[PDB]
């Protein structure tokens, strides 16, 4: 990336709707990336702002980037309890099913955080249920093992 | 020590000049105020 | 008391004698130093958990020992960090005036019962307490030129061959060294350990056991077989010693039998303990020594004998090794010394030319330059029996005092000569006359001196401190000055001057003396005249009286203040920051280019470079630096474009081109623990268990209303750090227990490899130093390393670390603050320019009270100074004010006339306003002093004329005006004297540059500004006052 | 001031003779007077808070800060901080063939804070980018986490 | 003056209480001794007038 | 069980190097022997509060 | 002895070197504070050599 795109890194981490949007107006690179692959939609997403979700989004994010480690915005978002921006980058195209590179799926990490709602959405945008990651566990084993009942009762 | 000869020098030329500032200015000031009466 | 020494000469010779005694022996005796004590007493708890982040020392560590910092006694707050380097230091600051060796040892013992409550691995590190200090008498560098040595290994050689040394020289109290001694270093290869099916705990239990000391015993220890003939002692296992025998710990033996030595699975080294910072000075290894005066101790002497020891190493140095001096206070001490006696010298010598020019005779001239001196030299003899130190502040009080010692001499020297010249009297006698008119004022003017000079020692915190060197060296050369010209001055007179002939006032005399006095009787008429005039027209002088006050008051608010002038020290810092997460590697890069540009664009300016990597002052981390710059000395940079303040504007302004860094020059405050006066120290507190995400957003909202109000707010900033990337590992437990691999296994695997575990020690050449365990830098460098770290399972199998951990990114903290033990986080920032820091404190409160449910504030540092000795100020000026119109009115048994003489103050205030306000200067703790004199020496001239005034109408019946106009006429040559005297003397100081100008034109402008006014202005207006005064009542 | 330090400077001599569980629950030397200054009360008028709830905000808001001002010699809490009680079942433990000594193994392991180090770390390879700190298992902070300890 | 100190702490604090809070003060041996002792600077104020 | 030298090596010497900068001391003397015992001895110039 | 070997004086023979050492400025200021306090009674510079 370049000067513009380390600009909006920390724009959008930092919530500066109006930076974010004048850097719109000037080109800024919108898949910039900082050393651990996080673009500018993966802060917004991870620090809940929602506006800036949604203007870098009509500027051509990637909705579907990862990290180095597999993790797109949508995993922060529903990990982070942010449905709004769960709800924003769906309607988007998020790939729902993303697996990070431990076979992690948004599911399986709203199920953890207990975001019951964040978790409807997704199954409603066609979250695979059944999802395993790296050691074979279930959005289902986690309610269980977290000792979530609520949870449990909607996975069944 | 030509700080010390240097030091004499400009004390001995420095109290005539001095001075007379000083002297000027309080016959000046009298001057003002004998006007400003 | 005069009358008693007038016929005893040789009993005031015998007193003056002892008194230059006891004062020759005080100059030997004073321990000398650049500042006194200034800061209140703190104690620092500075620990080490090698590896771990920064929520980890806090959880662990921090809080565990803060907790139990219970009982202790004298505590005004306490702070900490704790940092992502593994690193927490525990600040507790004390009230003025405790003893910092009780209050250590109290932190200490609660420690030590905290010490059982601390991880293993930080207790083996220690937990080391400390007073706080940031003074060091000279920071030695040691490099090595020729490329054959590491600054691992020079730190070595300094730890091992020079650091006790300098440490048993005499005077110095402490040595820090800038690096550390080797440690075997142990660096591990995954890929081979596995290929044994080893791990790190395998390495960790063999050095732990063939590296040990063991215990055996004796033959023919007690109790013994009778008839036992020899008792010797038994020598077992003892510690390795080098690296071969490292090297050859035996691991494993295989099932073949062949043996798997250490050196198989492992590179062996003798290298550092810590490579965090990376220390260079113009580009070449360097480590060094920092050094610290002891107490009691003198600079000059220390750093001349420190020297000297570095002298007699030299010759054994291994080649390309060398000294460095990069920071020595010393030398601009030297020059301190040296004005100051030159100043004082000078001083006598004016008051020889300006008697002479006035008198004419030399034996007249000689009892001044006697007098002084006995003044001085009894001064220092007070001043070390209750052990001030000769430094800065003492030194510039001494010349702050020269006005009033110089006039104590002239005035009473001078009065006789008139006596004698207006009656003929034999200088005896006159000398009884002339005592009997002005003893009691001389003692009026101690008491009233003495009330404007001691409530200022009264202060509290720093800047009391700092205010009574100045409140008692003046006040003991003040009350010695006047003992001296109750008993010595008197006794001379009587003795020593000639007989002036009744009538003869010189006009008669030939060549340049006869013109000067033929001249200046004239100009006695002159302005007699003049003040006659004045005196038959009161009315307009009092309206001029009032502009003159109003305009003082509107100058003296206009006039923006500080603490104290910088200085060209020879050296200043340059600060190098980079964006988060950027990695040791790119740092050099800017503080090479940094150092680059000082050796290239200010080769004749700059000595050296020293640039640190890896230590800046908001935080450490390896994306930080300084470059320490040293300049060439003061004689060879002439000119103000070659002096610290010009050249960091010039390098800042070529650094801000630098893109990715942030890299700006500054000079280094005269004490480092003032900060600004314009300046602020906000602590926001987490008082309801908020946690840190949402105490960071609070933070945020504050300084966004902040920085609404440019008016009044300015800079207005954290002083830590960002969150920024960490990497979550989480450790799968049903999966480690299904596989057999044990947490502890995994956990130190983890640690040991990543992070480092120090795990015994061992013996290079008879010094005791630590062993380290690492992984090798190439395989603990990304997150596919991680699966390279295989783990031994309980039933044999080596299981890679990728089959039971899964990761991901996430954000957290490098840098967590805490205060009186509540999370917190520290915010700076200053006034606006032209509003008072009252005024931006109170803003930033009103700002703070709207923050979030469970959100806090407190001040700390300067601004808790600030808050609680601004309460103090007021009820000081009004017990001086009081005891000065109560001594003035004992003085004239008078409760009026006291007001002729206070009305005296603004005249000399206005010129010193104005010569300031002109120059650019502010309102300073030098000018503030030098306010402080001139209105001391004013008052005193007023002081005599109005006695001389009452005198005449009391006891020769005069009318008002003639008794004015006759006492002004007898007081307008001694009053010309002084002032011409001071104000030559004080003028070197106004024009000075170089070393130590800032402070010597702070006291220079101010005081000759004041001097001019209330000479000039005084004259005219005391006369005034007086006649009003008594007019009125 | 002194007689503190004296009799410390011969306890820590005693100090490490002493039971690992001695030493753990902290020994305290003061130099206070017998009788109290004052009690402070502390009561909830809304009646929202337990007599243990109470005593532990006390606990943990307010008595550290009295018991580091100056001129107090000993603090006395009038209740007890809250710890993370675990309250152990014979019959359950037997049934799943464990014992107490178990249960305490698997919390020390599984509620621990440990130091892991750092992504490239000092002394780093040549050319490294990355600089990051590795975060693994952390102290737990609920009965819910105590309580799916495997 | 600790007596004085330790209120001025717990002043601080008060304002970050949980609803329903309150600081009570069932037992202080201070306020006797500023009592009495200021019935005695009484007296001497007395005793002067009279 | 240690022994003279390497008590000096691993205590005596790690203690005096920290014995620098004490206030009015006059000498320091100090013995390591092969029971593995260290007496360090400071002595403070007369006057001093000990 | 040979080069690098050096010598101190330690405990109750430190102490006799001092008093030695200081004797001399004992006697010297001893009599001149005895001699200018002469000279001040009999106010007299000669009574006092006499
Ligand atoms: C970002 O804005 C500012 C503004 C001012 C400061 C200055 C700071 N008060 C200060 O103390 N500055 C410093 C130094 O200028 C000089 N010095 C001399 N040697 C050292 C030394 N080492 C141990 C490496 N370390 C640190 N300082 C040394 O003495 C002082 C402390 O010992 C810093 C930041
Ligand atoms: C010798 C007769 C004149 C009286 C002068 C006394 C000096 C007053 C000093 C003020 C004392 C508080
Ligand atoms: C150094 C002080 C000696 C005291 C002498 C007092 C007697 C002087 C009286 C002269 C007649
Ligand atoms: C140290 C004092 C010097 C004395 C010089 C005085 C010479 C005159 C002596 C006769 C007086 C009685
Ligand atoms: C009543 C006669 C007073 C005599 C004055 C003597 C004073 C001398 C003081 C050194
Ligand atoms: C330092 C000694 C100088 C003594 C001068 C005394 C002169 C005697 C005249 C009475
Ligand atoms: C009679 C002699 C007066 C002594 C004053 C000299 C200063 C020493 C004070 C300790
Ligand atoms: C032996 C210490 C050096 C003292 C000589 C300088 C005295 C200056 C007076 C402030
Ligand atoms: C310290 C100044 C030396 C004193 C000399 C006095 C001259 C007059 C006595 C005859
Ligand atoms: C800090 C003390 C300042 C006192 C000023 C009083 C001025 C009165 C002069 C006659
Ligand atoms: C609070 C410390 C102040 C000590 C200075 C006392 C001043 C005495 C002047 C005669
Ligand atoms: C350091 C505080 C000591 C105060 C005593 C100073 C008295 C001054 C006599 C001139
Ligand atoms: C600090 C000023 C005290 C005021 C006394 C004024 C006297 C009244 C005039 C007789
Ligand atoms: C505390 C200062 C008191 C001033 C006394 C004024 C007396 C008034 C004389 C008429
Ligand atoms: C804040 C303390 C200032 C002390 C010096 C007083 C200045 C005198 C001005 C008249
Ligand atoms: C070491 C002996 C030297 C003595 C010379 C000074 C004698 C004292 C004079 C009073
Ligand atoms: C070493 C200095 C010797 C001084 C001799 C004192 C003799 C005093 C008799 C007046
Ligand atoms: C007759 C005057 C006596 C002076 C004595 C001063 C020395 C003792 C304090
Ligand atoms: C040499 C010091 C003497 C002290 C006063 C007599
Ligand atoms: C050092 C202490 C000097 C005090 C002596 C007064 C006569
Ligand atoms: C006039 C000086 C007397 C005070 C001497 C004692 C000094 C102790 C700090
Ligand atoms: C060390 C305090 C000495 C106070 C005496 C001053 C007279
Ligand atoms: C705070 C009271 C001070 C009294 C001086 C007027
Ligand atoms: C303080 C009394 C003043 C009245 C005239």
């Amino acid at each position: 990336g370049s000067d513009l795109g380390k600009k909006l890194l920390e724009a959008a981490r930092a919530g500066r709707d109006d930076e974010v949007r004048i850097l719109m107006a000037n080109g800024a690179d919108v898949n910039a990336a900082d050393v651990v692959g996080w673009t500018p939609l993966h802060l917004a997403a991870y620090w809940g702002h929602l506006e800036i979700v949604e203007v870098l989004l009509k500027n051509g994010a990637d909705v579907n980037a990862y990290d180095t480690l597999g993790s797109t915005p949508l995993h922060l978002a529903a990990h982070f309890g942010h449905l709004e921006i769960v709800e924003v980058l769906l309607k988007n195209g998020a790939d729902v099913n993303a697996k990070d590179d431990n076979g992690i799926t948004p599911l399986h990490l709203a199920a953890n955080r207990g975001h019951l709602e964040i978790v409807e959405v997704l199954l409603k945008y066609g979250a695979d249920v059944n999802a395993q990651d790296k050691f074979g566990k279930t959005a289902f084993d986690i309610s269980i093992n977290n000792g979530n009942e609520d949870l449990a009762e909607i996975l069944q | 020590m030509l700080e010390l000869l240097k030091s004499l020098v400009f004390a001995v030329i420095m109290v005539p000049v001095v001075m007379a500032i000083i002297l000027g200015l309080i016959y000046g000031l009298g001057e003002v105020f004998n006007i400003f009466s | 008391m005069p009358n008693f020494f007038i016929d005893r000469p040789i009993f005031a010779w015998v007193i003056a004698i002892i008194i230059m005694l006891a004062g020759g022996l005080a100059i030997l005796k004073l321990p000398v130093a650049q500042y006194p004590t200034i800061a209140p007493p703190a104690v620092t708890i500075s620990a080490s958990y090698p590896g771990a982040d920064a929520k980890t020392v806090q959880d662990t560590v921090t809080q565990v020992i803060e907790q139990n910092m219970n009982g202790i006694d004298n505590l005004m707050y306490m702070s900490s960090n704790s940092d992502s380097t593994g690193t927490v230091q525990i600040t507790l600051t004390f009230e003025s005036g405790t003893d910092a060796d009780i209050a250590q040892v109290q932190v200490q013992n609660k420690l030590q019962l905290a010490m059982p409550l601390l991880p293993q691995e930080v207790q083996q590190q220690g937990v080391s307490v400390e007073k706080s200090s940031s003074s060091f008498l000279m920071v030695v560098g040691v490099i090595n030129t020729d490329g054959t040595m590491t600054q691992e290994d020079i730190s070595d050689y300094v730890a091992a061959n020079m650091k006790d040394a300098i440490s048993r020289t005499s005077g110095v109290g402490d040595v820090q060294l800038f690096g550390s001694q080797y440690a075997m270093r142990i660096w591990m290869n995954p890929n081979e350990l596995n290929k044994f099916q080893l791990t790190p705990v395998d390495v960790i239990t063999a050095i732990k056991a063939q590296n040990a000391q063991v215990a055996a015993g004796q033959l023919g220890g007690t109790p013994p077989v009778k008839g036992q003939q020899l008792n010797a002692s038994i020598i077992a296992q003892t510690r390795l010693t080098s690296t071969e025998e490292f090297g050859k710990i035996l691991l494993k033996v295989n099932q073949d039998g062949s043996r798997v030595l250490l050196r198989d699975v492992a590179k062996i080294e003798l290298g550092g303990e810590n490579y965090d910072i990376i220390a260079e000075f113009n580009g070449q290894p360097a480590s060094g020594l920092g050094i610290k005066l002891a107490t009691g101790a003198n600079a000059l002497d220390t750093a001349a004998a420190i020297r000297a020891e570095l002298a007699k190493m030299e010759p054994f140095f291994p080649s390309g090794l060398k000294i460095v001096y990069p920071y020595d206070t010393t030398p601009f001490v030297k020059i301190s010394i040296h004005e100051v006696v030159k100043t004082l010298v000078e001083a006598i010598i004016l008051v020889f030319l300006v008697m002479y020019l006035f008198l004419q005779n030399f034996r007249a001239t000689l009892i001044p330059t006697i007098a002084v001196p006995v003044v001085l030299l009894g001064t220092f003899a007070v001043l070390a029996a209750f052990g001030f130190s000769i430094n800065t502040l003492t030194m510039f009080g001494m010349v702050l005092a020269i006005g009033l010692l110089v006039d104590d001499a002239i005035v009473v020297v001078e009065n006789v000569e008139r006596v004698m010249a207006e009656e003929g009297l034999p200088p005896k006698e006159a000398t009884r006359k002339s005592m009997g008119q002005i003893q009691g004022a001389l003692v009026g003017i101690a008491m009233v001196l003495s009330a404007v000079f001691v409530p200022m020692a009264f202060f509290g915190g720093s800047t009391g401190a700092i205010y009574r060197q100045f409140s008692i060296t003046i006040v003991s050369a003040m009350a010695l000055s006047v003992l001296v010209a109750l008993i010595l001055t008197p006794a001379l007179c009587a003795t020593m001057l000639k007989p002036i002939a009744k009538g003869d006032h010189g006009e008669g005399k030939k060549g340049f003396f006869g013109w000067f006095n033929r001249m200046f009787e004239k100009s006695t008429h002159h302005y007699t005249d003049s003040v006659g005039g004045i005196l038959r027209s009161t009315g307009r002088y009092l309206v001029l009286y009032l502009i003159i006050v109003v305009g003082m008051a509107y100058l003296f608010v206009r006039l923006p203040s500080s603490f104290l002038p910088d200085e060209d020290q020879g050296v200043f810092m340059t600060m190098v920051q980079l964006p988060a997460g950027a990695t040791q590697e790119r740092t050099q890069k800017v503080l090479n280019e940094v150092t680059h540009y000082y050796l290239t664009k200010e080769k004749n300016n700059v000595e050296s470079v020293f640039a640190v990597n890896g230590f800046g002052f908001a935080g450490r981390g390896q994306n930080t630096g300084i470059a320490f710059v040293s300049l060439k000395d003061w004689a060879d940079r002439p000119g103000e474009e070659n002096k610290v303040e010009a050249i960091t504007m010039r390098a800042t302004r070529a650094f801000s081109q630098i893109k990715d860094a942030m890299v700006f020059a500054f000079n280094l405050p005269a004490i480092v623990e003032l900060g600004t006066a314009t300046g602020f120290d906000f602590e926001l507190i987490d008082q309801a268990g908020l946690g840190h995400e949402k105490l960071t957003q609070a933070r945020n909202q504050l300084l966004a209303e902040a920085a609404k109000h440019p008016d009044m707010l300015t800079s207005v900033r954290p002083n830590g750090l960002e969150d920024t990337p960490q990497f979550k590992i989480d450790i799968d437990q049903e999966k480690a227990q299904a596989l057999g691999v044990s947490i502890n296994d995994i956990n130190t695997t983890l640690g040991a490899a990543w992070g480092g575990s120090y795990v015994n020690d061992f013996i290079d050449r008879g010094r005791v130093k630590k062993v380290y365990v690492m992984s090798e830098a190439k395989y603990r460098m990304l997150p596919d390393d991680i699966g390279d770290w295989y783990v031994r399972a309980a039933d044999g199998q080596m299981v890679p670390f990728s089959a039971f951990s899964s990761s991901r990114w996430e954000y957290g903290s490098p840098r967590l603050e805490r205060y009186n033990g509540l999370p917190s986080m520290e915010i700076l920032g200053q006034a606006a320019p032209g509003k008072s820091t009252g005024e931006a404190m109170e803003l930033m409160e009103q700002l703070a009270s709207k923050l979030p449910t469970g959100v806090g504030y407190d001040w700390t540092g300067m601004s808790y100074q600030e808050r609680l000795s601004g309460n103090q100020a007021p009820s000081l000026y009004a017990i001086s004010l009081i005891v000065v119109f109560l001594c003035l009115a004992a003085l004239y048994e008078s409760w009026s006339i006291p007001f002729s003489v206070m009305l005296v103050v603004p005249l000399g205030v206005i010129g010193a306003l104005l010569a300031a306000t002109f120059r650019g200067l502010t309102n300073d703790v030098y000018f503030q002093v030098g306010l402080l004199t001139t209105i001391g020496l004013s008052a005193k001239n007023a002081i005599l004329i109005v006695e001389f005034a009452k005198d005449l109408m009391d006891k020769e019946g005069k009318g008002l005006i003639e008794a004015t106009l006759d006492a002004v006429r007898m007081r307008l040559r001694p009053i010309l004297m002084t002032s011409l005297a001071f104000i030559l003397g004080v003028m070197p100081l106004v024009i000075s540059t170089g070393a130590g100008s800032g402070a010597q034109n702070a006291v220079g402008t101010g005081v000759m500004g004041g001097m001019v006014t209330a000479t000039v202005l005084a004259i005219f207006f005391v006369p005034v006052f007086f006649v009003v005064v008594r007019r009125r009542f």
